[PDB]
């Protein structure tokens, strides 16, 4: 035995307890404008840079059958020029404050932020409003993008991954507004025009629904007033076309399914088993949050995973089921998926089925505590290690704000992860997984994946 | 066309770019212990405020003397690819001279 | 070396050699039809005697001029393998000067 | 069906008259020196370059166990100078002819030999006989060249062909002369001098023994001038030490046996079959050369093997049994091999060795009239080929004088070609390899091989 070598450590799974870690986490200041915009600041005491930027409760949930894409074609539209400023205009003045734009188009959430220093605060701010509501939208822009994504639709340019997550929410959410592509489909890139463009952001781009969210090196009042100043004069909301009326009016549904996408001469078999999970306000989501850190992650060019925590992450890295996978927990306003993605080829991928199909119906069964005190302290720190970055502070501002109502304490958060327990984590997966209804999507060489009822008959023991 | 000289609007554009690098790299935790274990194995210690304030007080006057002093000294070139077009090497590192 | 100047002796072996392969690649049928059909498809016509004429007429002015005006043009360096001891590529040029 | 294109030609195997090829073929003229020493040259009526030089009937066959690889240290030495030129007079020497100087060392048949113009015969001559009878065999030059061979020796660096062959003959003529390698041990490289080499050059390169052959451009009388000058202090014959008593008193055994040379690590399997052969005198010795033919040999590099009029090439062809193969047929004074030899892998050597072995025993029962006619019409036209070059011409002369004592003039060979049909290719193989015992030798990757009971028991059918 070293002396100094081999103390304050060793292998067996304790709870930790993170509550001095609360005293130095900095606080959310948020302020509601008479529009409806909420303003919400969280300053770090040192940061040199800045995340700030727009975050919207709208996307390709709450289009149509009709203009399915155009808030994914909105991203191509934006940054093209507006009416005070040029192309080149807005790339000098971008330039000049030492940041870049980005955006990104959800389902249900969409994001245009600015990662700047801390001296371009409110030139990040005018800009943003300036994108945001006094754009071109030129019809010769439009017409420069419309065959760019016209050719990359005709040539299949997309990721594996996004083309199987896509194809499953297809067969999961059949006849239900969550089962549309943010892409959309091509005959409405072909007939799309500026007038869709416009009233997708009059109807959609409002005042309650919109959350101005910053992070870093940021003053709160200065903030307040430049928000007000900028974006003051976007229109309100009708209460009878607010967000909780469109999500009563076309609800998620879920049916149980099975979708293979076959190529004849591919290499990979990119495979996902999703179960049907959880909303984002339901409480069993803490659960699941924790269970999917149970199951894990990983890929082939780490070495270290005979020797994993998880059993599905020990039994694909010793017996080579799988080049990668991951398990996901997918959040909606009003439902959820629950499962595993992986990338196999033809010869493996009975095997990783019946693995992953093994290990989700073993959590109903037997669940030790010591997983779930590692699973805690795994997820605990997981969300540590977000407060390091500026930019998913400024995130999940945004996020929390928009999908809970309000701003989650930290102390609030860690009370309810620890709170979940063996008991908790058998009931959840009672709930959610055993002898239920799944959605199963696959793509690439799959003529060896199992049919749905192979799958459906693995969701239950009949030994028990 | 450097060495001809930067002007004004391009000298503030690029010493914005190289503020926003040089802070970014240090925003996070792991980024900023390796930039301070690499200073220190390189140096003997770690200036970033210097290195911030050198990219503010530089001077367009400054850079023009460096690329001018850059183009005097003997170039590297590196070619890839199939190569069935080039000019020959003698006259590719004479324009410098 | 070669364009100094080349000795009688080193003239002789050299045009004895080279006699030795043209008369050792039209030996055999096969080889023969092959050079009557690359000599008449290159310039025409085919005839080895002349070739030997050419070599047997040689005298050591006629090479050192030849030698002479081959290193007058340009040269041709290609390297293989690892190079982590090619000195110059302009000077290895400016050698022949 | 062109016209043009179809007249002339077509598969159907026919026997061809080769007989007036035979009118335009040059004569062979011999004389013989007092000493013993024969000359034999045949003059081509349109030649430039001419070859020639010594073929001396001696080899490894005729050492001891003592002195086992003198021979092959001997065309080591032999260029290294002579009493009359130097390292580099003999360099500049030979460099001014325009030509080579080749040697070869047999079991039964040594070669130094040159390629030279028709106007440096004399020189030649001249040169041949001075390093064949006034070498130095300097001590130093032994003793750089023995490093050489013994590094060599423990780097193990040899042909895998080489290691096969010689592994066959060391296990088939087991305690026989022709057993021996013809590079020696260790120990007798390691312990060589000049004392051996001189008393094995004054024993075994005596008068009746060594034959002067050339082919090209060369006159026989001023050859026969330049010859009794040069090679006139040849000794001659003591009666004790002719080829014919040295072969009575120690003759050739074969034992049916097997051997095989495991490594560890290799890539390929290299075996060889081969069954008790003819020597040069015997009269069956004929259809061996047809039945080589007829069983022909084979490489990856050709793509139309299934097409070949060979069944074993067929098979092994088709159903991609090796790499390469090629029948052999070797003759010596008193005995021969006679068999298959390839180059293939371990999860194939047993159907390999099948298609060997059930092709061997088929020629016994089952032989066509055709392959027999394509297979003479393929020798006769392999034996027109060695005609072309004078190389082979020089070859063919020294070594038919050497091992018949005399020339036979090509219309003989034809018609001992010709005289052999599909009974006598049946007695032959009836008589070689029905029923008896084989030799078999294996290296590299051999562990599937099978062993000899399997390979004994494959030399008879049952079912007939
Ligand atoms: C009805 C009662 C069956 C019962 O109690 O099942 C408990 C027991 C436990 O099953 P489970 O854990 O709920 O599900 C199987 C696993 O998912 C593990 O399933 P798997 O994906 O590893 O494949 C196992 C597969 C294949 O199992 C095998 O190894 C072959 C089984 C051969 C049985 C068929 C022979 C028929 C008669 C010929 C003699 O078994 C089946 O096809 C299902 C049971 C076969 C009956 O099921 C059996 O294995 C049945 C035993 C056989 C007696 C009937
Ligand atoms: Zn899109
Ligand atoms: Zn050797």
């Amino acid at each position: 035995d070293a002396n100094p070598f081999l103390r304050f450590s060793n292998p067996r799974p304790s709870p930790i307890d993170h509550t001095p870690l609360l005293s130095t986490l900095p606080e959310t200041r948020i302020t509601t404008l008479p529009n409806g915009l909420r303003v919400a600041t969280e300053a770090i005491p040192f940061a040199e840079t800045t995340t700030l930027g727009i975050w919207i409760n709208s996307g390709s949930r709450f289009e149509t059958d009709a203009n399915n894409g155009v808030a994914h074609f909105l991203e191509h539209i934006l940054f093209k020029g507006t009416k005070n400023r040029s192309v080149k205009e807005l790339e000098v003045e971008v330039e000049n404050m030492g940041g870049q734009l980005n955006a990104y188009t959800g389902r249900e959430q969409t994001c245009y932020y600015a990662k700047v220093m801390g001296k371009d605060v409110g030139k990040a701010v005018n800009i943003l409003s300036d994108i945001l509501l006094n754009s071109n939208l030129d019809a010769r822009a439009i017409d420069k993008e419309r065959d760019v994504i016209l050719r990359e639709m005709e040539e299949v340019n997309k990721q594996t991954s996004e083309l199987v997550f896509d194809h499953l929410h297809a067969t999961a959410f059949q006849y239900s507004p969550l089962g549309r592509t943010i892409l959309g489909p091509v005959e409405n890139i072909k007939s799309i025009n500026r007038d869709q463009l416009v009233e997708y952001m009059k109807t959609h781009y409002r005042g309650p629904r919109m959350v101005l969210a910053a992070a870093g090196a940021v003053n709160h009042d200065e903030l307040v007033k430049l928000a007000s100043d900028a974006f003051g004069s976007v229109p309100d909301e009708d209460a009878a076309t607010s967000v909780r009326s469109l999500l009563v009016k076309e609800p998620s549904r879920f049916t149980g399914s099975y979708v293979h996408d076959r190529f004849p001469d591919a290499s990979e078999c990119c495979m996902a088993v999703a179960f049907k999970g959880a909303s984002w306000t339901d409480p069993d989501s803490i659960p699941l949050m924790v269970m999917q850190t149970m199951l894990g992650g990983w890929d082939k060019n780490s070495t270290v995973g005979k020797h994993s925590s998880s059993a599905l992450v020990q039994t694909v890295a010793t017996e080579g089921l799988a080049d990668a996978f991951m398990a996901f927990n997918t959040n909606y306003h009003d439902t959820g998926l629950f499962g595993v993605y992986g990338v196999t080829d033809r010869d493996r991928s009975e095997d990783f089925a019946y693995a992953i199909m093994s290990n989700l119906t073993r959590m109903c069964f037997e669940v030790r505590d010591a997983d779930v005190a590692r699973a805690k302290n795994q997820l605990k720190a997981s969300l540590m290690f977000f407060q390091d970055s500026t930019h998913h502070v400024a995130e999940s501002i945004g996020r929390e704000l928009l999908v809970y109502g309000r701003r989650i304490p930290k102390a609030e958060m860690f009370a309810r992860i620890d709170a979940v327990d063996a008991n908790a984590i058998r009931a959840v997966a009672d709930r959610f997984i055993y002898d239920q209804d799944m959605a199963v999507a696959s793509a690439g060489d799959v003529q060896f994946v199992p049919d749905y009822n192979w799958f459906r008959r693995r969701s239950y023991w009949l030994r028990y | 066309s450097l060495a001809k000289g930067v002007t004004d609007v391009q000298l503030a554009t690029a010493k914005n770019m190289a503020l926003g690098e040089l802070r970014a790299s240090v925003a996070t935790a792991p980024g900023l212990a390796a930039a301070v274990g690499s200073s220190v194995l390189a140096t003997g210690k770690f200036s970033a405020n210097e290195v911030a304030a050198a990219l503010s007080g530089l001077t367009a006057a400054d850079v023009t003397s460096y690329v001018n002093a850059m183009i005097k000294t003997a170039p590297t070139f590196v070619t890839y690819g199939n190569l069935s077009s080039l000019p020959r090497v003698d006259s590719i590192a004479k324009r410098f001279a």
